[PDB]
Formats: C-alpha cells, structure tokens, sequence
RNA sequence: AGGUUUGGCACCUCGAUGUCGGCUCGUCGCAUCCUGGGGCUGAAGAAGGUCCCAAGGGUUGGGCUGUUCGCCCAUUAAAGCG
RNA sequence: GUUGGCUUAGAAGCAGCCAUCCUUUAAAGAGUGCGUAAUAGCUCACUGGUCGAGUGGCGCCGCGCCGAAAAUGAUCGGGGC
C-alpha cells in the first residue's frame, strides 16, 4: 500500500490533529524525520493494512520509501490515533510481527468450548525481500486440552522464529 | 482477599488510564465516564452477560475491585466508618475497557454487552478491534 | 399503555406518534403501548 | 366445518393403523385410520421393516390411497445402515459413520421417488441427510 | 423525583419561637378513595386486573386506648394520602 | 431427498438440546414469520411485465423532543419576544 506523507515542518501538533493531519515520524539507524498524513488517509490504509504488510510513503518530492508502523499512539478518550513512527525499511534483516491463521475447526462443538487467539500475530526475524503475508495454523485436533506455541509453525525460509520459543500462541477453552 | 486495608477515598482525575484496547476477546465494552464500580455491579453485569447467551463462549472482565468502600452505621462522628459493610469496588476512568467477549457472532456478541451497560452505573461504548497492536 | 424501553413487540406494532405522546401499537391490543 | 386435504403419512408397513399417525392424523385431519389402513395392507404387504411412506387421500383417479413413495432420505439411510432410532446427536457426536460406495449404491437402489435422478445426486443426498442424523461420511 | 418518616449539620431564635392528642375553623396539593371520561386485557356477559385523563363535589356513626396509628362493630359510591 | 435430533404422545421452521448436507433452478429459506395434534394452509426473507429512478444499512457533529408529580396567585426581574 501507499499514501502521501508530506514533510512535517515543525509547528503546532494539535493545529494538525485538529486541522486534518496526523503527526508521525519516520526513522532507522540512518533516517529520522517529522511527518504528517491524513486521518481518512492513514485510516483507510491501516484499518486493513495495519502493521503486518508493507507501507510505502509518497514524499512530496519524488521519494518512495518502504516502511512499516512500529507503534501508533491513542487519545484514551475515544480511540483515535495521535502519532505514528514509521520504520523506513532497506535490506538488513529486520524484526516484525506476521499474522497467523487458524483454519478448520478443532474439536470443540459437541459441548461447546471456544479457542482463544493467544497471539494473533508473532514477530520473527526476517529479511525484507521476504515478508510472508500471514502464517497457517494446522490446529484442529485438540479439545479443551492443551494448546500450541513456539516452534509448532511451518515457519518458511528466513522465518527463524523471534520469540522464546514458548509463547503459547493459541488455546481452546470451555463455554459459559 | 489480602493486605492491610480500609483505605482513603481519593479521587478520579482525567482518565489518563481510561482507554486501553481489546486485549483478548473479539468485541468490547469501554467506559465513557469515571466512577467506582461495586463488585455487586460487575457480577450483576457479567452474570447477565453469560446468561444472555447460555452455553456460549468466553467472557473477560479486565476491571477488578480491590478498593474498600467504608460506611457509617446511621449515627454521627467518631473514627472511620465500620467500613466495607457493602464491600469493595474498582475505579474506572473514562476509556477503560471493562468487559470483552469472544467466540461468538457480532449480532450475539454486540447485543450481549449492550445489556451489561445497563447494569453499570455509567455510560458506555462498544468496540471491535483491528486497531492497536505492536506489529510491522 | 406503556412508558419505557420498547423494541416494537410485533411489526404490526407500528409506532403511532401523535399529539405529543409516542404510543406505538400493532393491530393487537396486547401489542399496544403509549409513552 | 370440514377442510379437505390429501394426508401425507409415514407409517409401519406390514402393519396398518398406527395409533398416533393413522388414528388421529388420517381420520380427523382429512382421511381415515383403519380403512386407508387396509388399503395400506394391500400395499405395505411387501414393504414393511425399514418404515414406509404414502400420501393417502380421496382424490382424482377417483379413489382412496394416492401415492406410495420411497421411505424418506435420512431414515432409509440409517435403515440400511444399521441402527435403531436416531443416533441421539449429529455432528457434535461424530460416531455414526458410513462409506462412499455402499452409499452411492444404496442411493441408486432407493432412487425411485427421487427428484430428477443422478448417481452423484442420490449418493450426495445420502452422505448429507445421513449426516443430518449422525450418519456421517467416514 | 419528592421533602410526609427516621437521621446528619448546628445557620436565625435561650433580655423565651408554649412542644402530643382532641375540639373548632379550615385552605391548598395530586402522587385519585369515591363519583366523570378513555386505552389495553390472558375483556364473551355481569365482575375484575392494569395504565392514562381528571379533584367539581364527596369522603359516615360507634367499641378500645391520652393517643396519631391501628384492630374490631355496623354501614358506604367511597369510608383517599399529604 | 427437506417432513434429519432427545421428546415424537408432537419438532417433520411455526415445542426444546443436537444439524446444517443433498436434489435441483423459477432459486437456491441450513425454513425469520399467524397455529394446534402433529401436520394441513397464509406472506416474502427469490425471482418476469409494464413501471424507469434514487433507494435500503450502519456512524460520528450542531440544536431540539419524551423521560418531568406538591401544597397561599402566578411570571424569564416584568412587559413582550
């Protein structure tokens, strides 16, 4: 995805916020710049894009930078973004969370009982040139019993899990 | 169920802690106004929660009482109140996410929480997700 | 023939809002209300 | 007061007058218990132990009985299968299971009162309604 | 919500604001006990149940207690609350 | 074929807990709906003819409305807007 990123000069963050912009910042071991976008813009992109897939910003002057969102802030009262730090990608192997998908239907319907997405998406060390969309979860043979975690994922090439490994990434439990 | 207690009333300023994010569950119930929520209330809500969709999914109650609410016996003045009597409560600043459901349809989920709100002595708002996280 | 928190018993129970009172009702005098 | 209507019934072929389904049902709904019953005999005489269905009325063809038609899906399903009543719970019980061939075949066989007609069609009907019961495909 | 109970506070009054109850005389409120209307009803009729308009006018005599209150007797359209 | 489940005395949506397949096209009700003894009927929750156009679904914002009953005569200080 992509969206204009107009250079932030450096004046009245609220002025923006209120006006229509959305303060942000892009950086890496090299770059570090003040940016701003547009609610409707950022929203329309993130809402679906989030921070799982790559975002490329269109700076007013040619520039086309490959990035991701490391963190966004909220105004507690009525969730609405306040700031955003953009990670200007390059080539060095980088960390990042990748989505997971739980397909099928593990035993848990006769008496009920529903799973519990214990870690929607996980971080795994990988080189940008390769960035899996989402990963699969072959779980469907476990009832109220145990759960899977850590190295129980067909983590493709360059997917050296970057966690413990031990992080319970899913679990099925009783109803009400 | 511990520590040395019968504490100071204290007050609820801005809700700098009134606004988390769905942590587990799928949908949720965020608070709009600040207040003290009596355990009596939590349950009275949670119960109706589960009870709304008998044999359903899971309910998560992120808020939790621990503040002792004292009260006098119907007399005058002479040392802190018998205290507790009725019990304890939790402090909610506008924005905190009190309850959150999961493992169910939105038609079932959403409508479920709506009821809860009636139990709580505040004004509420319902949320979905896909928002905040720490991914890239 | 009522006063609060109504969702419209039956569809027949159409919200009849006149004068000032918001009394919704169907064909059924059981499904009849008046705010 | 008397509202005419052909009576659609499932009954104990071999017998004829099942107290609940032909006593009340036929007689009062728009038919007759024991008479439609002996006509029943006339037929059920060689169909009666996996249950039999017939719609009986006083209709065109100027007469009384109407149409005898293949003992309903799911039921003849367990019928050939090998169980008494219903397997108490379908899906969340995944304990009654049958197979591909013998299935599609039994389909072919019962095929008479079968919508359209197709090998895969009847077979599929089997797997499906069978499931509906607890007669799941495995 | 109301300020009829029980309380809290201690602002006017201690060079004094006589404090339960009855009697007499009442006047106001509606959150209506009767009597006027009306909608529902799990309203066939006669009865009822419930809610809504609406005080114009009504709203008894005795037994027991200082009683207010109550419980009884005998009635009543009703034997209203403040 | 739906009238598959305990309960069938009756679920065979129009009892209640287990389904959510199939046949097959006008299309697709794994049936939201008036019922009794199920069942038996009613409307679209789908589609042609004209009709030829803005229509259904959620959501924040401004103002307002119902929620709103008391005691000597009432009124926003008044008139009147």
């Amino acid at each position: 995805y992509r969206l204009k990123a107009y250079y932030r000069e450096g004046e009245k963050p609220s002025a923006l916020r209120r006006a229509g912009k959305l303060p942000g910042v892009m950086y890496n071991r090299h770059l570090n710049r003040k940016v701003y976008v547009d609610l409707v813009e950022f929203d329309k992109v993130f809402r679906q894009a989030s921070i799982h897939h790559v975002i490329v910003l269109e700076l007013p002057d040619g520039q086309s930078l490959p990035t991701l969102v490391r963190q966004v802030n909220l105004d507690k009262r009525r969730r609405r973004p306040e700031h955003v730090d953009f990670f200007v990608l390059s080539d060095e192997p980088v960390e990042m969370y990748v989505p997971l998908r739980f397909v099928g239907t593990p035993a848990g319907v006769r008496a009920g009982g529903v799973l519990q997405e214990i870690h929607r998406d996980i971080l795994v060390k990988v080189s940008p040139r390769n960035i899996p969309e989402f990963i699969e979860v072959d779980v469907s043979g476990l009832e109220i019993g145990d759960s899977l975690h850590a190295s129980d994922l067909k983590l493709p090439p360059g997917v050296e899990l970057a966690v413990s490994p031990e992080e319970t990434i899913a679990a099925v439990v009783p109803p009400e | 169920r511990m520590k040395y207690r019968k504490q100071q009333r204290g007050r609820l300023k801005g809700a700098t802690k009134g606004g988390d994010y769905v942590a587990f569950g799928d949908y949720g119930l965020v608070a709009l106004e600040p207040a003290w929520i009596t355990a009596q209330q939590i349950e009275a809500a949670r119960v109706a929660m589960v009870r709304h969709f008998r044999r359903g999914g899971k309910i998560f109650i992120r808020i939790f009482p621990d503040k002792p609410y004292t009260k006098k016996p119907l007399e005058v003045r002479m040392g802190k109140g018998k205290g507790n009597v009725e019990g304890y409560v939790a402090v909610v600043k506008p924005g905190r996410v009190m309850f959150e459901v999961a493992g169910v349809t939105e038609e079932q989920a959403m409508e479920a929480l709506r009821i809860a709100g009636h139990k709580l002595p505040i004004k509420t708002k319902i949320v979905r997700r896909d928002a905040y996280d720490e991914a890239q | 023939k009522v006063r609060a928190s109504v969702k419209r018993i039956c569809d027949k129970c159409k919200v009849i809002r006149r004068h000032g009172r918001v009394y919704v009702i169907c064909e059924n005098p059981k499904h009849k209300q008046r705010q | 007061k008397k509202v005419v209507a052909v009576v659609k019934l499932q009954l104990p072929a071999g017998k004829a007058t099942p107290a609940p389904p032909v006593g009340p049902a036929l007689g009062q709904h728009g038919a007759n218990i024991m008479e439609f019953v002996k006509a029943f005999n006339a037929a059920t005489a060689n169909m009666g132990d996996a249950i039999v269905p017939v719609e009986i009325t006083i209709y065109a063809d100027r007469s009384f009985t109407f149409v005898t038609k293949t003992p309903p899906a799911s039921y003849l399903i367990r019928k050939a299968a090998g169980l008494e009543k219903g397997a108490h719970k379908p899906g969340r019980e995944k304990v009654g299971r049958i197979t591909w061939e013998q299935v599609l075949e039994i389909a072919k066989q019962k095929m008479p009162d079968l919508n359209t007609t197709d090998l895969e069609a009847a077979a599929r009907m089997i797997a499906g309604s069978a499931r509906s019961m607890g007669v799941e495909v495995v």
